[PDB]
């Protein structure tokens, strides 16, 4: 099967450059061009250009001409995308996508590379409880959670009770605050009679800051 | 540049329905149009190229038609795995451009949210900020409005919210809104209220607390 | 307008042939030329995007000269019809046909 494996997530300051790689397997690399397409958070798709590894011929969208460079290495079946003079609006998932055999469409896609462009520094989250209460129930259910605040960059992962509690869990998309730090909440609704007998722990991981928090959430009390 | 206009921007359908999505190009692009599917948080996938040719492994329920400037993607019988955003893309000039996408969701009966308000934790207050959280759990349709009130004064510009993807088991959405205040502003007021308006609520539901436990 | 081609052409096995078409009697802008060997796509020359060559012809086609195509390392399996499909702005299509006979070697 054809596969395109991209390099890992990148975090860059405004004005710097980023270089992402895309390693192809399972087909003759030089027989197909390699396109690059990006997607900003919550937005649509935007084509950047392509590199033809057969003749090292690149084509760029006018919007990126002179600021992006696309190259290829046949010896390692790898394509590269180098984007310079980065601005916060270049924050996106960048995909490589093979050009199809019969024209300028995208028939196989890489897994994507998240590129965050920001002046913020790596920072682990503060984890605060969203406490349940016997006085705040609805239909015999209580709600509890963890507020994972002020971290950078994305992502964070949250589980409950080391993965044993999955029913009724909602982990929300993070929001980006004006401080340049992210905040997210993870909640769970549970039987209100379980507040006296079941322990609830949110397991939060933020790998960029080596943060691992296992926060027990109790009624205040 | 060739502009691609997709319609509708969103569609609610039931499992087994016939779904039609259209794409209009600002120039005649012959049959050089492709369609992609992107499930939430997943990578785009080619469905159809050259307006009507199915990509390898794509099921027969997907079909493409049209030529020139007007194109259609049809799903003959909608399946639960077809919940995604669909994009068209021309390939007849530079830049290669995509339509703005059509978000497909499953239609279900109206469900009111259960609402919960959470005061800030004492540990957060020590740091100088107060986050007050309001949760709207398992509602449908996705449109809902949260209004924060502080001593009955409507708040503006100091909240952020986000919504989950449609639940795979019950077809509902959930929403979390956070009101952020400085600890000093939080201590100036007593009543903190989250007022929710939604189609499943015959009148708005308010959940409140009095700072310091009444 | 009209599309003029060399018509019936001959070439030697192992040699090369320049496939060419000429669009006459129209000032409309050519936006793309497709080259087909029988019903298979060989290549596309789009005015903005350049030359797309299909993977099965990658090592055997040299794009050009101009809107033409040079087919190299000819074999008897290359004998047959070829088409040049001109697209003209805003929405026109003109199709030319060439029949190639490859002679032993």
């Amino acid at each position: 099967e054809v596969q395109l494996v991209q390099s890992g997530a990148e975090v860059k300051k405004p004005g710097s450059s980023v270089k992402v790689s895309c390693k192809a397997s399972g087909y003759t690399f030089s027989s197909y061009v390699m396109h690059w397409v990006r997607q900003a958070p919550g937005q649509g798709l935007e084509w950047i250009g392509y590199i033809d590894p057969y003749n090292d011929g690149a084509k760029y969208a006018q919007k990126f001409q002179g600021r992006v460079t696309l190259t290829s290495d046949k010896s390692t079946s790898t394509a590269y995308m180098e984007l310079s003079s980065l601005r916060s609006e270049d924050t996106a998932v960048y995909y490589c996508a093979r050009g199809g055999p019969y024209g300028w469409y995208f028939d196989v896609w890489g897994q994507g590379t998240t590129v965050t462009v920001s002046s913020a520094s790596t920072k682990g989250p503060s984890v605060f409880p969203l406490a349940p209460s016997s006085k705040s129930t609805s239909g015999g259910t209580a709600a509890l959670g963890c507020l994972v605040k002020d971290y950078f960059p994305e992502p964070v992962t949250v589980s409950w009770n080391s993965g044993a509690l999955t029913s009724g869990v909602h982990t929300f998309p993070a929001v980006l605050q004006s401080s340049g730090l992210y905040s997210l909440s993870s909640v769970v609704t549970v039987p209100s009679s379980s507040l006296g007998t079941q322990t609830y722990i949110c397991n939060v991981n933020h790998k960029p800051s080596n943060t691992k928090v296992d926060k027990k959430v109790e009624p205040k009390s | 540049d060739i502009q691609m206009t997709q319609s509708p921007s969103s569609l609610s359908a039931s499992v087994g329905d016939r779904v039609t999505i259209t794409c209009r190009a600002s120039e005649h692009i012959y049959s050089y149009l492709s369609w992609y599917q992107q499930k939430p948080g997943k990578v785009p996938k080619l469905l159809i190229y050259n307006a009507k040719t199915l990509a390898e492994g794509v099921p027969s329920r997907f079909s493409g038609s049209g030529s020139g400037t007007d194109f259609t993607l049809t799903i003959s019988s909608l399946q639960p795995e077809d919940v995604a955003t669909y994009y068209c893309q021309h390939h007849f000039g530079s830049p290669l451009t995509f339509g703005q996408g059509t978000r497909l969701e499953i239609k279900r009966t109206v469900a009111a949210p259960s609402v919960f308000i959470f005061p800030p934790s004492d540990e957060q207050l020590k740091s100088g900020t107060a986050s007050v959280v309001c949760l709207l759990n398992n509602f449908y349709p996705r449109e809902a409005k949260v209004q924060w009130k502080v001593d009955n004064a409507l708040q503006s510009g100091n909240s952020q919210e986000s919504v989950t993807e449609q639940d795979s088991k019950d077809s509902t959405y959930s929403l979390s809104s956070t009101l952020t205040l400085s600890k000093a502003d939080y201590e100036k007021h007593k009543v903190y209220a989250c007022e929710v308006t939604h189609q499943g609520l015959s009148s708005p539901v308010t959940k409140s607390f009095n700072r310091g436990e009444c | 307008g009209t599309i003029e081609t060399t018509g019936n052409i001959s070439a030697e096995k192992g040699g090369s042939i320049i496939l060419q078409c000429h669009l006459s009697s129209t000032t409309a802008q050519v936006t793309q030329v497709n080259w087909e060997q029988q019903d298979q796509l060989l290549a596309i020359c789009n005015a903005d995007l350049g030359w797309h060559i299909s993977p099965s012809f990658k090592d055997r086609v040299a794009p050009g000269p101009g809107l033409g195509l040079t087919l190299q390392s000819l074999t008897v399996n290359d004998t047959g019809e070829y088409f040049c499909i001109y697209h003209t702005y805003p929405d026109g299509t003109y199709t030319g046909r060439i029949f190639l006979e490859v002679l032993e070697s």
